[PDB]
């Protein structure tokens, strides 16, 4: 049995850490909601 | 009513108290990913939130009303993942999305790796609008994780 708990406001943070790449990937989405890579 | 904001989704059916995901309360509707709740009802204090809409293929579900989140990545600007990891304080991470290219169009994707229980954390634009939810993704050639920016449709 699941319950929810507030964790914060939804707000842009001005001096947030910046990280992560920006890959462009060919993918397929199946009927079960799973993404898979195309190659 | 229950305050707007980002929420942990918890269960006590497993060992101790376990965070299975995250979601967004906006305009009286709770938004999370289908694989977090499987469509089950949720408790909010002494109140009950009943599922209203969901779709396994989109991996989304809304409670108490229809999906409300309609902002979209602009395809150019950096975004922020408001990550809410299990047992850890909510934290904003800024990133330039990549792209999932599919036969039915392109969507943004964020190459950030967090525990499974972070599923449903919101991704925001520079105006603070939720442009989608984190946690439905792929593992790429080098083993790293990339999540779609998964957004619903507002009726
Ligand atoms: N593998 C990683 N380095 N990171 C992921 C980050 C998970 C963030 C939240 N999202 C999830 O837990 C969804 C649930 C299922 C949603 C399905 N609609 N998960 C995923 O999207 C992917 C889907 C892959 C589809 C491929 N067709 N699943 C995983 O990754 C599991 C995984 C895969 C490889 C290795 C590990 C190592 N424990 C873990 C992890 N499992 O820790």
């Amino acid at each position: 049995d699941m319950y929810i708990e507030r964790a914060g406001d939804i707000t842009w943070e001005k001096d947030a850490e910046v990280t992560g790449n920006s890959p462009r990937l060919d993918v397929a989405l199946d009927e079960s909601g799973d993404f898979s890579l195309v190659e | 009513e229950t305050t707007d904001g980002v929420y942990r989704v918890m269960t006590r059916r497993l060992l101790g108290s376990t965070q299975v995901g995250v979601g967004v309360m906006q305009e009286g509707v709770f938004h999370t990913m289908w694989h977090v709740t499987k469509g089950a009802a949720l408790r909010s204090g002494e109140g009950r939130l009943d599922p209203y809409w969901g779709d396994v293929k989109q991996d989304l579900v809304s409670y108490c009303g229809p999906w409300k989140l309609d902002a979209a990545w602009d395809g150019l600007s950096e975004v922020q993942l408001l990550a809410v990891p299990p047992g850890e304080r909510a934290k904003n991470i800024q990133t330039l999305p990549g792209i999932f290219k599919t036969k039915d169009g392109d969507i943004g994707a964020v190459a950030l790796d967090y525990p499974a229980g972070t599923s449903g954390s919101p991704i925001l634009d520079k105006c603070g609008r939720v442009i989608g939810l984190y946690g439905n993704g792929v593992v790429i050639k080098n083993g790293s994780y990339v999540s779609a920016i998964t957004q619903g449709k507002r009726e």
